[PDB]
RNA sequence: GAGAACAGAAAUCUCCAGUAGAACAAAAGGGUAAAAGCCCCCUUGAUUUUGAUUUUCAGUGUGAAUACAAACCAUGAAAGU
RNA sequence: GGUUGCGGCCAUAUCUACCAGAAAGCACCGUUUCCCGUCCGAUCAACUGUAGUUAAGCUGGUAAGAGCCUGACCGAGUAGUGUAGUGGGUGACCAUACGCGAAACUCAGGUGCUGCAAUCU
């Protein structure tokens, strides 16, 4: 995890870094091997948390493409 | 195969940022006077020596190479090798003074006193709950102007007892909006005068 | 009745704007404007069409007037084997190919500058297309010359939405139609349709094809052999000038009007 | 000079203009009659100012016109001449070799009348030029026409007399 | 209106300045020699150059207001007034302005033994590439007047600065040389302004990485006699030479940035 | 975008300090050198003293004189032993860092190089459409760079004109994906092996199918090989070898359009078959073995090489470039007669096979056990060497056209460069961020092109062992890449259904 | 200025002359004419997001604003803007 | 020397009425299947240079034409403007030495020079 971009509950929870369902996070995508049209290597993108880590003990997210 | 190494009693100093070379050696006016036939050759030879030394320094500079192909942003392609010029040494006057800082406004001083941190400005879209749409909160097709196009408005009971009872509530809201905007402009003008 | 106030206040344009053939708003951006600040020199591939000739020149702007690096004209096409249709799309393509191959041979890129002291191998030659006051339309002979230069080997930055066969809806090209246009498929199709439909039109237009006994099925072959000949020997042979310069000058001044002296003018006045 | 075949006067264009004033169903009918008279889609006109007397507002539709070039212009011109029985004034010809006239009813030209269409008139205008007139219209090296080569009123009258053999009334 | 605001922002001050623009103004007395020399100098300056055509009754050493007016209108910080007189024949006045007010002025006269750009009839450099400079003479580094001349001409023909240079764009050198050394209390020697185009050859002694350079004169060749001087005030000098310091990282003791980009601190 | 750190104030000050010029001293004394060949190690001239400011070309002229070929020089390169190449002059290359004193002798090893020079490809010449499904395979014509053949998943092959970057012929005989394409080494016929277990031959000039398809394989064609021109007797055409998933190698006579042999030793899918220049065929299969068959002995298995612990994915021979090129060259001249074609092909093959005493043909095998094995099957059946270091499977392996280097492309996003004689590791090329599918050499062996899963091509310089130019432009994964014989064009193709032609 | 039915001093169409005498912002002592004016096509992203860099707000300072830059983004055949 | 493509200086080049233009080039000029755009193949786009023409385009020359430009040892170092030696003078004001310094008017004149490439009876 690189950063917490937007916790939909509140910007206060965003700045506290709360990871709940629907939170937008920044993830390191280096091992996926993505290249832009200009030849740059992508190593950071956004994802949305899709579960409740307080209930299942882990963070699940879907990449935003 | 003439040499490329130039001998000088006083070393030439260089400003490789501006591509300039300065030599402060003894110049004899007998060979540079207008009465001499070799003045042009003399000037050309000394300029040639100074330019040769300058070129030697420029080719001794470190070089930047890239691997990106043509057709992208940047202007340097893989086959090209550029020189890295140092910052210019010679100090020259600017054409205008530096931008002085804007003085702190009344609002900014009030925020500093009362501990108001500046807002995030995430975006200009808001969710209108009575519909299912994300609409701009201001501007062109902004949500601040929906009352003007609202089909039906209930007249507030406080408007009774006044002469403003008969006027359109949409017109009253537009007048209030313009009054607020002009007040904001007046406050900006006051901060400008201060 | 133009008044003397008008004659005094008149502010003439440039000479090239007065005889309108040059776009200065375009030329300033072609010459003085740079993408980066590296002082990289720029070259223009100027492409021009008369009623009977296609002209391609490679020019660099200088402070004393711009200088031609290499030029090619379509009256050299009979040397490479094209005797008809010197102003069509295929001729423009052949001229672009010829100027590219000639330039590559002159610069020695394909079989002591200060750049040779820093770099190991030479750069590709980059030119920018100059079209002048011509319309940018989908399927134009200027872009045919552009395609020919690009295939010949000059790096000319371009997109492909003006080539013939570009579908306006789906942003894609039709390469088979592009090849047919390169080899004059539209001309040959017109010729065959003329022969089928209007015999008098077929006799009048494409009269040279019959006079030289050229089939409609040999256009592709003669264009192919022309391209092969161009790639083989792109060097420029001057036309053998039958007369000499002083003879040309003397016979020209024989018809050119002579000035009359000031005393003679006073005589004719008096 | 005059015997050169490039000094013959030809038809530049025939422009038919119908100015109705008020936009609406009558304007649509005028577009229909122009379109079926010419075989081409006509073009409407925009307002240039606003006058209360004319009942014309800003940015409205007032007129339509059709430009016809070539043998179709010759055909419509000769049908108009047959309706006008081959008599034009001296005053109709303008000083730059161009001339026009008004047709009050379109029925006489031969087009069948219909109940819903109504009755419409039009302004015929004809432009004449000698060969080489495209110089002022081409994009590159737009240049002026010659002093001897420019069309004149006497020349278009003489060409009319040679072509249609119709007298030109002074009065 | 948006284009107007863009022009205003272009005109306003900034931390990293644009290329200085130069305005060439004919005076009340003008000559064809002045026109040709101005054309050559504008071709050397271009495309950061603008030229007037009508005559203006301007005297720099009597009044400054019309010059400041033209500078503020044209957003030009460099001015070149061409004038003629019996006392000042072919007199070119170089003006540098700071904040639309007169920073400094030098007044030179061109001697008769000058040749234009069209005299030499040789191939010249491509339009709009920054030149090299050479300054021959110790007075350029010591004397106030030649310091002013050197700074003015560097500022005038420097053009856009860069940290990367394409080697193919190195063509021409501007040389300012002093016509012989001098001492105190004497007439000031004239400054010679020459333009050369570079040619390079294999040297066979410095390897393939160091070539032999040769020069070919382009023109114009000019001989400037230093007529008149108008120096700036010391406070104006400090104001004009203030650096921003907003853009550079501040120097902090015992704090370094290594090659990998990690901020490190050293203890003792 | 993440950026490199800016220079500090001290670094800017040291940059402003005036630069030193790397100059050659004029009183630099003469230095003793000993010439020695890289392949043979023959000391020529003994210890001779040369001026310390000697240049590469003057040293090369001296060497040509001492070997006696002053009329006909061949350009060489020089190395010193850490192996350091002599770039500009001996003083700058060796003396200037001071690693060896002048009084000490220097053993200079000379290696012959290619006379012609290939420019790196730097830009996409064109993006050509026409295929309706994913492009699977591509090859250039051996005689010219103007003709390219590409097989895709829309059951078709395509012959492209590279001159105008336009399609020329569409070949629509097959019923399934065209898995492999190959051009005849005399440049006359195109063989396409398909997913429907069929091999079809095509005339390229007319774009036509020669008769009917060759049948006999029960599984899809995996690889094709041609009989070498120098082995083919004049007046006759080469035979075609084909491999398939069913584990057999079938040999086809195209003159009579029949099948002569079906070698059948393997037990699993045959990955590849290569027809060598000494009358042998080398077959690699998923049964972890490499089989050496002799065509002169009625198609019998001579050898079984067993050293891989997993599937063999690819193999490459030292003479593969010469065998594929036949009698043609980097100039692409067409011989007058089949006799002269056979003799020139024989000489071109011999210039790489027979050297350093005796003729050898090294083979390299790239496997799923993350390794490669280097063999010399004519002399020994045990492996000459084992190359390890890759972290994932070695998908592609290629010998350099002169047979001095081996390049291995792996699924660990890396390429590795090895010695082609003894198989010792030299360098690692990094820069692909996804698995590298395959690789290709230039004709002069200085440049290498690789295609990846990361939708990019990359051109590498071998002598500096560093990335030369990265080429993006493909929208999707790239499966096949090739470099022309004359070195003028590079073709690539993959999932974007677009054939990309790249030039200098 | 010549003409063209209703239609005259002002409704619509055509030709010629037309240094801008029209319309844009500004107050030039030289702003803009194959435009900076009029119409058309494409873009609704313009409050993007990265930064060991400038300035400021602590108890939430690897956060947010702010300055500057870069990667991008829009458009165009392209130079480029 | 004419002409064509690309330019510098942007009226000595501009505006108006005349005649000349051998050849080449330029242009007018013929067609509307194809790429393409309009009310209209007029402009633009494409094809043939095949039917013709130097009438226009373009170049040159002509005019006590308009306009415009350049040299002056021409005004002149003049008008005009600032210091000043205690220069007189209780007074509006004036010669003087050092600087800075025009234009009107007059004579002599003119109505394009040119860089790069290609072609030319």
């Amino acid at each position: 995890i690189l950063a917490v971009k937007k916790n939909p509950q509140s910007p206060m929870y965003t700045q506290l870094g709360v990871l709940t369902k629907g939170t937008i996070i920044e993830v390191n995508v280096s091992e996926l091997g993505m290249v832009t049209a200009g030849g740059k290597v992508v190593w950071g993108k956004y994802a949305q948390v899709t579960n409740e880590p307080d209930r299942d003990g882990c963070v699940n997210a879907v990449l935003l493409v | 195969n003439l040499p490329v190494t130039v001998e000088k009693p006083i070393p030439v100093v260089y400003d490789l940022g501006n591509l300039a070379a300065f030599d402060s050696n003894v110049l004899d006016k007998n060979d540079l006077d207008s009465s001499n036939a070799r003045r042009e050759e003399k000037i050309k030879s000394l300029t040639r020596d100074n330019v040769q030394l300058l070129i030697n320094q420029l080719l001794s500079l470190p070089m930047k190479t890239t691997t990106e192909s043509v057709g992208g942003t940047g202007g340097q392609s893989s086959v090209m090798t550029l020189l890295q010029l140092p910052d210019p040494t010679t100090d020259l006057p600017r054409e205008k003074p530096l931008p002085k800082a804007k003085a702190m406004t009344k609002w900014e001083k009030f925020a500093a006193k009362k501990g108001i941190k500046p807002k995030e400005r995430a975006g200009k879209m808001i969710y209108d709950e009575a519909s299912g749409e994300w609409v701009p909160k201001w501007g062109y097709k902004g949500a601040n102007k929906k009352l003007d196009d609202q089909w039906l408005v209930e007249v507030d009971d406080k408007v009774k007892g006044t002469d403003n009872e008969l006027i359109d509530p949409r017109t009253l809201n537009r007048a209030e909006r313009k009054r607020l905007v002009k007040k904001n402009e007046k406050q900006q003008r006051r901060n400008m005068k201060n | 009745a133009k008044s003397s106030a008008y004659s005094s206040r008149f502010q003439t344009p440039f000479r090239r704007r007065r005889e309108g053939k040059t776009d200065y708003y375009q030329r300033k951006r072609l010459v003085t404007q740079h993408k980066a600040k590296y002082n990289t020199p720029k070259y223009r591939l100027v492409v021009r069409f008369t009623n009977k000739d296609i002209i391609c020149q490679i020019i660099s702007s200088t402070i004393t007037g711009d200088v031609v690096l290499a030029a090619a004209y379509s009256h050299e096409l009979p040397r490479y084997g094209i005797t008809h249709g010197l102003t069509n799309w295929a001729a423009a393509y052949a001229t672009g190919l010829l100027i590219a191959r000639r330039t590559l041979q002159k610069l020695g890129l394909d079989e002591y500058e200060l750049t040779e002291a820093v770099e190991d191998g030479p750069r590709p030659f980059k030119v920018f297309l100059d079209i002048g006051l011509q319309r940018t339309t989908t399927g134009a002979r200027v872009f045919g010359a552009l395609k020919g230069a690009s295939d010949g080997g000059l790096y000319v930055p371009h997109s492909e939405n003006r080539f013939p066969g570009w579908d306006f809806e789906t942003e894609e090209i039709d390469p088979e139609l592009l090849r047919s246009y390169i080899f004059g498929g539209h001309v040959s199709q017109y010729m065959e349709e003329l022969a089928d439909d209007d015999e008098e039109r077929f006799s009048e237009l494409f009269k040279g094809y019959l006079a030289d006994d050229i089939d409609a099925d040999s256009l592709e072959d003669i264009y192919t052999s022309a391209h092969e000949a161009i790639r083989a020997d792109p060097a420029f042979k001057p036309t053998e000038k039958k007369f000499t310069k002083e003879q040309y000058a003397a016979e020209s001044k024989k018809y050119r009007q002579t000035k009359l002296s000031k005393e003679e003018r006073a005589a004719r006045v008096a | 000079k005059a015997q050169n075949p490039m000094r013959d006067l030809k038809i530049e264009k025939l422009v038919l203009n119908i100015s109705v004033g008020e936009s609406g169903d009558r304007l649509t009918r005028a577009s229909k009659v122009l379109e079926q008279l010419s075989g081409q889609t006509p073009v409407q006109s925009k307002a240039r100012y606003t006058v209360r007397t004319f009942g014309i507002r800003r940015n409205e539709k007032i007129a339509v016109h059709v430009t016809v070039r070539g043998p179709k212009a010759e055909e419509i011109l000769e049908r108009g001449l047959k309706v006008k029985e081959y008599q034009l004034r001296d005053r109709n010809f303008s000083a730059t070799g161009n001339f026009g006239f008004g047709i009050d009813e379109h029925i006489d030209l031969g087009i069948k009348y219909d109940p819903s269409i109504g009755i419409f008139g039009m302004d015929f205008y004809v432009v004449m030029n000698r060969p080489g007139a495209r110089v002022t219209r081409r994009k590159r090296c737009k240049g002026t026409v010659g002093n001897s080569h420019k069309t004149t009123k006497e020349d278009t009258v003489s060409w009319f007399k040679q072509k249609y053999d119709a007298d030109v009334l002074d009065k | 209106n948006a284009r107007a605001k863009r022009a205003l922002v272009k005109r306003e001050a900034k931390l990293v300045e644009n290329v200085k623009q130069a305005l060439f103004i004919p005076g009340q007395s003008c000559n064809k020699n002045l026109h040709d020399i101005m054309v050559d100098l504008s071709a050397l300056k271009k495309p950061d150059m603008k030229r007037f055509n009508r005559k203006n009754d301007i005297h720099p050493f009597e009044d400054m207001s019309p010059l400041e007016f033209f500078s503020e209108k044209n957003d030009c910080s460099l001015m070149v007034l061409m004038t003629s007189s019996k006392k000042r024949k072919n007199n070119m006045t170089f003006i540098r302005t700071f904040g639309y007010k007169i920073y400094d002025m030098i007044e030179l006269m061109v001697a008769d033994n000058f040749k234009l750009l069209s005299d030499f009839k040789k191939l010249t450099f491509t339009v709009g590439l920054k030149p090299m400079f050479t300054f021959q003479g110790a007075a350029f580094d010591t004397h106030p007047v030649y310091k002013q001349i050197k700074s003015l001409f560097l500022d005038f023909f420097r053009g856009e600065s860069t940290d990367l240079q394409d080697v193919a764009g190195l063509q021409h050198v501007i040389s300012m040389t002093i016509q012989g050394d001098f001492q105190d209390g004497e007439p000031l020697p004239n400054v010679l302004f020459r333009v050369y185009k570079l040619k390079s050859y294999k040297s066979d002694q410095g390897g393939k990485r160091l070539p032999r350079i040769e020069l070919v004169e382009i023109g114009p060749r000019l001989d400037f006699k230093i007529g008149r001087i108008h120096t700036p005030s010391p406070d104006m000098v400090t104001e004009a030479h203030k650096k921003p310091k907003q853009l550079e990282m501040k120097t902090k003791k015992n704090v370094e940035l290594d090659i990998m980009g990690d901020k490190l601190g050293r203890i003792h | 975008s993440t950026l490199i750190p800016p220079p500090s104030k001290k670094q800017k000050k040291e940059a402003q300090l005036p630069r030193e010029v790397a100059i050659i001293p004029k009183d630099l004394p003469n230095v003793s050198i000993k010439f020695q060949a890289l392949d043979t190690g023959d000391n020529v001239g003994g210890a001779l003293r040369v001026p310390g400011a000697i240049s590469e070309k003057q040293l090369e002229e001296l060497l040509n004189q001492l070997n006696g070929t002053s009329d006909d020089p061949v350009p060489y390169t020089f190395s010193c032993t850490k192996t350091i190449d002599i770039t500009d002059n001996l003083y700058s290359s060796l003396i200037k860092p001071g690693y060896n004193s002048t009084e000490d002798q220097i053993t200079l090893l000379y290696t012959p190089r290619a006379v012609f020079k290939v420019k790196p490809v730097t830009r996409s010449s064109s993006a050509i459409a026409g295929h309706g499904s994913t492009i699977l395979c591509s090859a250039f014509a051996p005689h010219t760079s103007s003709r390219m053949v590409t097989g895709a998943g829309d059951n078709t092959a395509r012959i492209w004109d590279c001159d105008t970057q336009t399609p020329m012929h569409t070949l629509k005989g097959h019923y399934n994906w065209v898995l492999c394409v190959s051009w005849s080494p005399d440049g006359e016929v195109i063989a396409t092996g398909s997913m429907d277990n069929t091999i079809r031959l095509w005339d390229p000039k007319s774009g036509q199918c020669l008769g009917d398809a060759l049948r006999g394989h029960s599984k899809w064609i995996t690889s094709l090989s041609w009989e070498p021109i120098h082995l083919v007797k004049p007046g006759s055409k080469p035979r075609l070898a084909s491999s398939s998933k069913d584990g057999t190698i079938k040999i086809w006579d195209t003159v009579s359009r029949v099948c002569q042999y079906t070698m059948s030793g393997h037990t699993n899918s045959v990955s590849c078959v290569k027809w060598g220049g000494q009358g042998l065929l080398y077959s690699g299969s998923h049964d972890r073995t490499v089989r050496v068959w002799d065509i002169n002995s009625q198609g019998r298995c001579i050898n079984i090489l067993k050293s891989h612990a997993h599937w063999v994915n690819h193999l490459s021979l030292s003479t593969d470039y010469a065998l594929r090129i036949g009698a043609f060259d980097h100039t692409g001249k067409k011989p007058s007669t089949p006799e002269e074609a056979q003799k020139k092909a024989l000489e071109n093959y011999e210039k790489i096979c027979k050297k350093n005493g005796n003729s050898e043909e090294m083979m390299v095998t790239a496997s799923d056990d993350y390794t490669m094995f280097l063999w010399n099957p004519l002399k020994s059946t045990k492996p000459i060497a084992r190359m390890t270091g890759h972290q994932k499977l070695v998908n592609h392996v290629a010998f350099s056209p002169d047979g001095r280097y081996i390049v291995s492309a792996s699924f660990d996003n890396s390429i590795k460069l090895w010695d082609g004689r003894d198989g010792k590791f030299i360098s690692t090329f990094r820069g692909h961020v996804a698995s590298v599918y395959q690789v290709a050499w230039s004709s002069d062996c200085r440049l290498l092109v690789s295609c990846s899963k990361d939708t990019t091509l990359k051109v590498w310089d071998v002598r500096t062992r560093k990335l030369s130019v990265d080429l993006p432009g493909h929208k999707d994964e790239v499966y096949t890449v090739d470099w022309s014989v004359d070195g003028k064009r590079v073709c690539s193709g993959g999932k974007d259904k677009m054939v990309r032609l790249w030039t200098h």
